[PDB]
């Protein structure tokens, strides 16, 4: 049987113009890669700020069409319309937005935002939708007084939780979680992550979990994917990546994570050299300008994912070591 | 090739609607030319057949659009001059007034409707909006005669009515363009330009009054939606003077409904200035089209609606292009 | 020396043969052209124009005109005359309008609307050039009004020398668009719907104008015309709105000139419609109306109240008949005799446009409605745009319709014949559908008969029989008012509704 | 304890209160409506009865005026006050129907145009450019030829010349909103096209439409007055504020009241619909909650 | 002190039933200090920061005994004189960058305004210093990405544009509202090393509001822990997390993934925050606290000053052992 989600070589590129009559340049926001996602499983996505993760999340959610590659849900092509399927496929794949304030309609109350998923997709009467909305709000540490509020009369970590509540509402098969816990304190983060893990165990809900906080990914993930400059650089099980990181971007990334105990604290790699541009990405390996393991092929050829014991790594120095 | 889009369906729509509409109105140009007198049945049938009016409306329409496709708008049944040579001198006088009215109405209506939002609930807000809705709800005949009687007749500050001083004439031997503010500035004698702008003041005030209240209210409403947004909080916090938070940050986001009403009101200022043109004796398109419609001068109603329709399509296409300058997200 | 006149709207063009509007004749006939014979200013009286002398045959079928020596034409940037005025110019001026094979007949659309409306196609048999300075009109029947018809604006004389110069130059429309005439002024400019500039013609055969140039400032609003006149932007104006007349009487900077106008406003009863087919009902609906109140209210004192169709200042007026003067009591009694004391509904059609003869037909219909109301007749005011009003009125769809006439030529035939004759019924201008034999047998012989006393006698009888039969309310004759600056000398008000400037001085 | 739940109406009224001008506005609108519907129980006289001895009798406080006619009389001697109060009937009705129908169709077409974009938008925008080009008198004469002389055929002519303004202002708002993340998030929840434009986007578009509807009452009377210079308007003895102003504009420098009181009746009803519009903006504004 | 806040409170809603978003907060910052603010989502940290700048709008009401900056008590002076003090000498990094940048101007315009107001250079100097700042915040291609609109930025780029725009103000005090939310751990470390070299060289004050306990422990000099509108603990950054003085700070540190097994359920306080209608009498932590005495259910604990200079808003300030 096919995976619950299966991406193959997904690309997305954005037009940019310096002025209304200027030449239309192309931003390489995702020159991306395949993945398989199975039921009851979490795939975390980690990497540089601006490296394409939210762009990937928009493709998987069907917010945008890709500029290339394929996207299957359960063996059904998501990139062509089918009216008998699309009503079900729409409720079965859902998102938690990054910076979710702009994703909450300012002229709506939080109860209306959380009931809308139910009102479109279910038979639930008014009292049963209010019951579901308040029940989901309670499970993220909101309150019956918040159901009546407009989205600007909250803190950012409460807007995160309104976006989580809306995403988890439907019993979906996949949730694309775009920075879902970053504006939460560690006690509310623990409550939300415990809810996401309880739903993964009870419902079979899978996650694509986009996070910059590595301490959370080291806990919730089952597979982890590392991204740089629109492309994937390493993929494996969570033990493989956190115990033996092989791509020198992953080594520099995992090395910079803050840790509360003073002893545990270590010097970051202090990557030095010009950053690569999404408008003209360098020939060959994207990281070459800042990489410590410099070697001949890197400035010339595009590296690709090789197996090395199920740990997919896209690096010529790891190929030379092997 | 041309940028308008839908060029064939647009032309067939404007022309078939205008043609079928003027030919549904009861009466004929011959019947109205005769007035209270009779025209005998045998001479009425002759003169309709000579103008081409006895044929069925499908044949008459095809003959008209065949002529227009080959570059001919026809002959005006009032003036006996081609509809184009009648249109151009009047379109020029209508642009010259509609531009002065819009320059006044925007140059006053942008500052005043910004201040009415910045100073909400003040004596200024209620006075500026009250004054604006006063000018908006007087008939142009009453408002225009109040200005003529006060400013021109009592105060002696302005000329009464007309385009330029009645006994001062330009030479036709100079290459006149037909815009008196241009013509008198380049080829007029001493004081002749000052006279041409002195005749523009009251017409521009009266015609620009009905845009000014839309611009004042629309800019004020749009400002009140913007001044509470999180990026205006950032502009206040960045240490900018209040003039920059208002003019640079807020007004830029308020302009989109404002440039929409400027575009809609320019459409009215081409087609519909008739009451101001009547009071101020202005040789514009509004008097011309309504006199043609009343006389059943079918070529002038058909050709004038097509040449007003094209200028409206182009102004609406320009402000639709201008939305992407105001709000880059729309591009 | 310069005069500025504030015109009521704009001219349709500059050949007066093609056009029906007085605002065109003021721009295009009076200043630019002469006619064979012409009206003495302020009167109906015909005096020598381009003909010094004329003779009528004993049968009335031939009119001979002896043309004036030394009459010379205008000059234009495309034309200078070699000739004075010939009989050939007179012949072409009327052959253009009558003859389908003439070079100029179809030029500018061939809409010779007065020539054809007066029946001159039927009447004029020939236009003969007797000699270089003599012209003959031969007529298929005699008509006494014909000499006054040759005094109208369509009878203006056009140059054959210019006409065939423009025809061999391949541009015949210049005869109509770039005018050459014999008149006291020549056209320098026309700025479309704005202003007209004229120069006094230095070679004119009459008295040369005492103003060197004349300007029409086209000013379509009657209240703004008085503002231009108050400020001395303008020295003369037409058609003052009735409300300002009171103020103008008091204004020390102007003379408000007055003349009993040769026009009539009337409400026309459709005799083919069941309540109005009875003379008693038409008399009652007349007795029921307070005309003096309509004069004070609608006309604001600008009219004089009307008892029969011909204006009181015109020849042939029957002053020896007494009106159906306001008497509601009398009105109610006369509908009881008709069997209509139970009342009836009636349609009262009112034009939305202003007229010389009726300044507001809506508020007049609202007064006739209240007047008829008090007598038990339920008047319903109906109104249509002017083209639909003319169409359905000629088609006979109305019960009563507001109407009027402005005298073309000052002859009573121009009224009775054109408004209440069987012929007029045929052409659609008999808005009463009234054919009465005893009226016809008077008004007809009075058209043909040359004896002015017999015309006066038969028209006096036509007014007696028409008053007894009452085919209309006859409401009022408008006084024509001409606000003129005190600095203007020699102005005289024309009863035919034209404006003249050749005898006018500024000092 | 928690307060009583507030119905939308309750919230709307509660937040409409805070604007002292907006409730002065609604009080006037209910006063002219009460005066209009009950005019036959309140007006001094029957309109279309003429006091022929008193033509242009001035207001009761002027020299030669009389307490018999508080606001004086017109040029046919009718009471200006009785004509204003019966004149509130047709003027409020055609003003409200023109604004209601043009706002309804303008919202529908402008939502469809801005939401769907592309060929739909181009067709719709071309259509409303053609409607801006057609003179109002031409539409009026055509509607009279199809449907006969009626007050409703002036209301339809006035509806179609006003409709472009609502269509284009609605589209201009919808083009900003359709790009924002809450439209996307509602699409991901499963909202179809009707829910997206009418339930989710439209609440964010009202600030220009409240301005246009508040101005659109003035035009529905003054352009009815401009048609009233010709054969289109009310049946002549029956009062309407725009017609009874257009009939008397030659009495401006003499007899000032006949123009001035219909002028005040329109001006106040315009000024005070604009005060209600500010209150309706404030009551729908979440930042004021 | 540079900033001196005393009895600060902020209320939302009608005066009759105010929501105490900030509730007798009192703290100070010296020139060159870094102050961390830590606490539950909804505890008043943003609203406190907005109140000390006057950026709370009509539905909210601000009050204090003292609210003074650089020798001026900001409530007594004219709003004109408050504005031209606070805008010239104070800067803020707001929490959501997507709504805080103006939608209709390029990144370069929005940064170069700050350089013009606060530094005053010509247009070519303003571009060069904007490239220098965009390089300091590690934007991938600064000379092209000046000419980019906020909707074309990623969330962690728009965040770094407003860090650059705050540093462009050359301020005396900087309030940083979760300045590392949308940032990867490598660029997060660059931003903190940038803000601290700025504090060390230009002697500026810094206020780090953050949920990342490890980052504020490394960076801060003093930490303020905040709950339900009140300060609950205050003291030296290297002390607060080593041995905490308040049951809230203890239960917050217990929630970290560092103390949990490879896939297991994380620890947390077993309850929900007090709102408008269910606010305790006495201590605000009453229904959640493991150590709640009936004195807590009766009496509002004072901000009790301890022998080691640190403060705890508890009747029973915790020992080094982690017990009452
Ligand atoms: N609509 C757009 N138009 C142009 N450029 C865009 C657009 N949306 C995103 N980008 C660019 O696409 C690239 C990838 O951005 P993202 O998809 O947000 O990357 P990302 O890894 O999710 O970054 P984070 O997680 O949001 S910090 C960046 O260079 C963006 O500036
Ligand atoms: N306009 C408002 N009306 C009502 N409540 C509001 C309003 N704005 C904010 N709140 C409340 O203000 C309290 C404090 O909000 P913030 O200061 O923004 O929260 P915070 O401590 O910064 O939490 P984080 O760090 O931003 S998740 C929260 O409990 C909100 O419920
Ligand atoms: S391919 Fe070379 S430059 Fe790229 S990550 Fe590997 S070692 Fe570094
Ligand atoms: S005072 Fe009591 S309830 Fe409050 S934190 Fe201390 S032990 Fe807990």
């Amino acid at each position: 049987q096919q995976p619950l989600l299966q991406a193959i070589d997904l690309k997305k590129h954005y037009p940019v113009k310096k002025g209304m009559f200027a030449p239309e340049r192309l931003v390489k926001a995702l020159d991306g890669v395949s993945f398989n996602l199975e039921r009851g499983k979490t795939l975390a996505v980690v990497g540089e700020s601006g490296c394409g993760k939210s762009t990937l999340g928009r493709l998987l959610t069907m917010i945008e069409m890709p500029t290339g590659g394929e996207l299957y849900y359960q063996g059904q092509d998501l990139l062509k319309h089918d009216p008998q399927a699309q009503k079900l496929r729409r409720q079965k794949i859902q998102i938690v937005f990054q910076n979710p304030y702009g994703s909450l309609n300012p002229r709506k109350k939080v109860g209306q935002i959380l009931e809308e998923p139910l009102l479109i997709n279910t038979s639930l009467s008014k009292e049963q939708r209010r019951e579901k909305a308040l029940s989901m709000m309670a499970k993220v540490g909101l309150k019956t007084e918040h159901y009546d509020r407009y989205p600007h009369m909250f803190s950012g970590g409460q807007r995160q939780r309104i976006a989580i509540a809306r995403g988890l509402m439907l019993d979906p098969d996949v949730v694309i979680a775009d920075q879902p816990v970053s504006a939460l304190d560690v006690s509310v983060r623990a409550q939300v992550l415990n809810l996401m893990m309880d739903l993964q165990q009870e419902l079979g809900l899978s996650y694509v979990f986009i996070s910059h906080d590595l301490s959370v990914v080291e806990h919730i993930a089952d597979e982890v994917m590392v991204m740089y400059l629109g492309r994937c650089v390493e993929k494996g099980t969570k033990d493989q990546i956190f115990n033996n990181p092989r791509h020198p971007y992953t080594q520099a990334l995992l090395s910079a994570t803050p840790r509360l105990n003073p002893d545990d604290r270590r010097e970051r790699i202090k990557l030095s050299g010009e950053l690569p541009s999404p408008l003209n990405p360098p020939p060959g390996c994207a990281f070459n300008a800042r990489c410590r393991r410099r070697f001949g092929p890197c400035t010339q050829l595009q590296p690709q994912l090789k197996d090395y014991g199920g740990q997919l790594v896209a690096c010529f120095a790891v190929d030379q070591d092997e | 090739l041309r940028r308008l889009g839908l060029v064939i369906p647009t032309f067939i729509g404007i022309t078939l609607l205008t043609f079928a509409f003027v030919h549904m109105i009861p009466g004929d140009p011959v019947m109205i030319m005769a007035g209270e007198r009779g025209i005998s049945p045998e001479r009425h049938a002759q003169l309709l057949a000579e103008l081409g009016l006895d044929k069925p409306m499908w044949q008459q329409y095809l003959h008209y659009i065949w002529g227009v496709m080959h570059g001919d708008l026809g002959i005006s049944m009032k003036s006996r001059i081609p509809v184009w040579e009648e249109f151009v001198p009047r379109f020029q006088a209508t642009l010259e007034l509609g531009v002065c009215a819009m320059i006044f109405a925007t140059a006053v209506g942008i500052p005043v409707g910004v201040l009415a939002a910045v100073k909400r609930g003040s004596i200024f807000d209620h006075t500026a909006v009250g004054l604006a809705l006063t000018g908006y709800s007087m008939p142009i005949f009453w408002w225009g005669m109040m200005l003529i009687m006060l400013v021109s007749v009592h105060w002696n500050l302005t000329p009464v009515s007309g385009r330029v001083s009645d006994m001062v004439f330009l030479d036709d031997s100079n290459p006149l363009t037909g815009f008196m503010l241009i013509d008198t500035a380049i080829w007029g004698e001493d004081g002749n330009f000052i006279d041409a702008v002195a005749h523009m003041i009251l017409p521009a005030i009266v015609l620009g009054t009905i845009p000014l209240a839309v611009i004042v209210r629309m800019t004020r409403s749009s400002m009140l939606e913007v001044l509470g947004e999180d990026y205006i909080r950032t502009a206040r916090a960045k240490g900018l003077t209040r003039m920059r938070v208002i003019i640079v940050h807020a007004l830029r986001n308020a302009m989109l409904p404002v440039v929409t009403v400027i575009g809609l009101q320019v459409g009215t200022l081409l087609a519909g200035a008739i009451l101001t043109e009547t009071i101020f004796s202005w040789p514009g398109l509004g008097r011309w089209l309504i006199d043609a419609l009343q006389r059943r001068d079918y070529p002038v109603v058909q050709g004038g609606v097509l040449l007003v329709a094209t200028m409206i399509i182009l102004v609406n296409l320009l402000v639709d292009l201008l939305y992407g300058v105001v709000n880059p997200r729309i591009r | 020396k310069t005069l500025v006149y504030c015109s009521e709207g704009s001219p349709e063009g500059f050949n007066p043969q093609l056009f029906t509007s007085g605002t065109t004749y003021d721009a295009s006939s009076v200043p630019l052209y002469n006619r064979l014979v012409e009206f003495k200013i302020g009167t109906t009286e015909v005096i020598p124009g381009l003909a010094e002398k004329w003779e009528v045959s004993e049968d009335g079928k031939t009119y001979t005109f002896h043309l004036r020596k030394g009459v010379k034409w205008h000059d234009n940037k495309e034309f200078k005359p070699t000739r004075e005025l010939n009989a050939d110019d007179v012949v072409f001026s009327f052959d253009r309008q009558k003859n389908a094979q003439n070079p100029y007949h179809k030029v500018s659309g061939g809409s010779y609307e007065y020539f054809e409306g007066m029946g001159l196609p039927e009447l004029i048999s020939e236009v003969k050039k007797v000699d270089d300075n003599t012209v003959q009109f031969v007529l298929t029947r005699p008509e006494a009004p014909f000499l006054a018809d040759l005094a109208m604006d369509f009878a203006s004389i056009l140059s054959k020398e210019y006409a065939d110069a423009m025809m061999k130059a391949g541009t015949p429309e210049k005869l109509d668009l770039n005018p050459i005439g014999t008149g006291p002024f020549q056209l320098q400019q026309y700025q479309k719907d704005s202003r007209i500039r004229y120069k006094a013609f230095d070679g004119y055969w009459g008295t040369k104008p005492q103003i060197d140039t004349l300007v029409f400032s086209i000013t379509p609003d009657a209240s703004v015309r008085y503002a231009k006149l108050q400020k001395n932007e303008c020295q003369v104006m037409p058609y003052p709105n009735p409300a300002d007349i009171a103020r103008m009487k008091q204004d020390k900077s102007i003379n408000l000139m007055e003349m009993p106008g040769l026009n009539v406003g009337y409400l026309s009863y459709n005799v083919q419609k069941k309540p109005l087919d009875d003379v008693k009902v038409r008399q009652a609906l007349t007795y029921a109306v307070n005309k003096d109140a309509i004069i004070k209210a609608v006309y604001q004192g600008a009219g004089v109240s009307a008892k029969n169709l011909i204006p009181p200042t015109m020849w042939g007026y029957n002053d020896d008949v007494q009106d159906y003067t306001y008497d509601p009591e009398k009105a109610k009694a006369l509908l009881k005799e008709a069997g209509l004391e139970k009342g009836f509904s009636i349609d009262l059609w009112a034009m939305p446009v202003q007229r010389p003869y009726n300044p507001n037909a809506r508020r007049m219909a609202e007064m006739i409605q209240a007047d008829w109301a008090k007598v038990g007749v339920q008047a319903k005011i109906v109104t249509y745009e002017w083209g639909e009003y003319l169409k359905r009125a000629k088609d006979g769809e109305h019960q009563t319709v507001m109407m009027g006439w402005t005298g073309d030529n000052g002859d009573p035939d121009n009224f009775f014949a054109t408004l209440f004759s069987c012929a007029a019924s045929e052409q659609g201008s008999n808005y009463s559908k009234w054919c009465y034999k005893p009226f016809e047998d008077l008004i007809q012989p009075a058209r043909a008969t040359d004896d002015h006393n017999k015309r006066v006698e038969l028209y006096k009888q036509a007014q007696v029989v028409m008053h007894d039969q009452a085919p209309a309310l006859i409401i009022a004759h408008s006084t024509v008012f001409e606000p003129v600056r005190k600095e203007v000398k020699g102005y005289v008000v024309d009863p035919l509704g034209k404006h003249h400037f050749e005898n006018v001085s500024i000092e | 304890s928690a307060p009583v739940p507030m119905t939308p109406l309750q919230e709307f009224w509660h937040y409409f209160k805070r604007n002292k001008g907006a409730v002065v506005g609604l009080v006037y609108v209910v006063i002219v409506l009460f005066i209009a519907i009950f005019a036959n129980w309140i007006a001094p006289y029957n309109p279309a009865e003429q006091f022929r001895d008193a033509l242009l009798a001035p207001p009761a406080w002027q020299e030669g005026g009389s307490m018999a006619h508080l606001l004086g009389t017109d040029d046919v001697g009718r009471d200006v006050l009785s004509r204003l109060m019966y004149g509130a009937r047709l003027s409020l009705l055609v003003g409200c129907l023109v604004v209601v129908l043009s706002l309804i169709m303008g919202v529908i077409l402008g939502l469809i145009a801005g939401y769907f974009g592309g060929l739909v938008d181009n067709i719709i925008m071309r259509v409303v450019d053609i409607m801006l080009a057609l003179p109002s008198l031409l539409l009026a004469l055509v509607l009279v030829a199809i449907f006969g002389p009626s007050i409703g055929n002036a209301a339809l002519a006035l509806t179609f010349v006003a409709l472009p303004h609502y269509v284009r202002l609605t589209r201009a708002a919808v083009l900003v909103e359709v790009n924002r993340d809450y439209v996307t998030a509602s699409r991901v929840a499963g909202a179809g096209a009707m829910r997206q434009m009418f339930i989710n986007i439209f609440p964010n578009c009202l600030a220009p439409l409240i301005v246009q509807a508040s101005l659109g009452f003035s035009n529905a009377i003054l352009d009815m007055a401009a048609l009233g210079f010709l054969g289109m308007g009310a049946q002549p003895p029956t009062p309407e504020w725009g017609t009874m102003l257009s009939d008397v504009l030659q009495f401006a420098q003499s007899a000032w009241w006949v123009v001035t009181f219909p002028g005040l009746a329109i001006l106040l009803t315009v000024a005070l619909f604009n005060l209600m519009g500010d209150g309706l903006r404030d009551a729908l504004d979440p930042k004021l909650k | 002190a540079l900033l001196n806040v005393d009895k600060l409170s902020v209320h939302f809603g009608d005066e009759s039933a105010p929501f105490r978003a900030v509730d007798r907060i009192s703290y100070s910052v010296k020139q060159g200090e870094v102050v961390g603010i830590v606490g539950e989502s909804g505890s008043g940290k943003s609203v406190s920061s907005l109140a000390i700048m006057g950026l709370i709008d009509y539905p909210g009401r601000v009050m204090a005994e003292k609210l003074e900056f650089n020798g001026q008590d900001l409530q007594r002076i004219s709003e004109k004189e408050r504005r031209n003090l606070v805008g010239a000498e104070v800067a803020m990094i707001f929490q959501d960058p997507m709504t805080s940048l103006n939608p209709c101007y390029t990144v370069g315009f929005q940064i170069m305004e700050a350089i013009k107001v606060h530094q005053g250079g010509n247009k070519s100097t303003r571009r060069q210093r904007a490239i220098d700042l965009l390089n300091q915040v590690g934007i991938p291609d600064p000379a092209s990405r000046l000419d980019v609109y906020p909707h074309q930025l990623s969330g962690g780029m728009s965040q770094r544009v407003m860090i650059a725009m705050a540093i462009a103000c050359r301020p005396k005090l900087l309030i940083a509202d979760q300045p590392t939310t949308a940032l990867d751990v490598t660029i997060q470390a660059q931003i903190i090393e940038l803000l601290l070299e700025l504090q060390q060289k230009e002697n500026m004050a810094l206020v780090l509001i953050t949920h990342d306990l490890a980052l504020v422990a490394e960076a801060a000099h003093k930490i303020i822990v905040m709950y339900a509108g009140q300060v609950v603990e205050t003291g030296d950054a290297h002390a607060i997390f080593h041995a905490p003085r308040h049951p809230y700070t203890q239960a917050l540190l217990r929630a970290l993934p560092e103390f949990a097994q490879d896939k297991e359920r994380l620890a947390s306080l077993p309850g929900v925050v007090p709102g408008k209608y269910d606010r305790p009498n006495g201590c605000l932590l009453n229904p959640r606290c493991p150590y709640a005495t009936d004195r807590c259910r009766a009496e509002e604990p004072a901000l009790n000053m301890l022998a080691d200079g640190r403060q705890s808003k508890c009747h029973y300030p915790l020992d080094d052992a982690g017990r009452p």
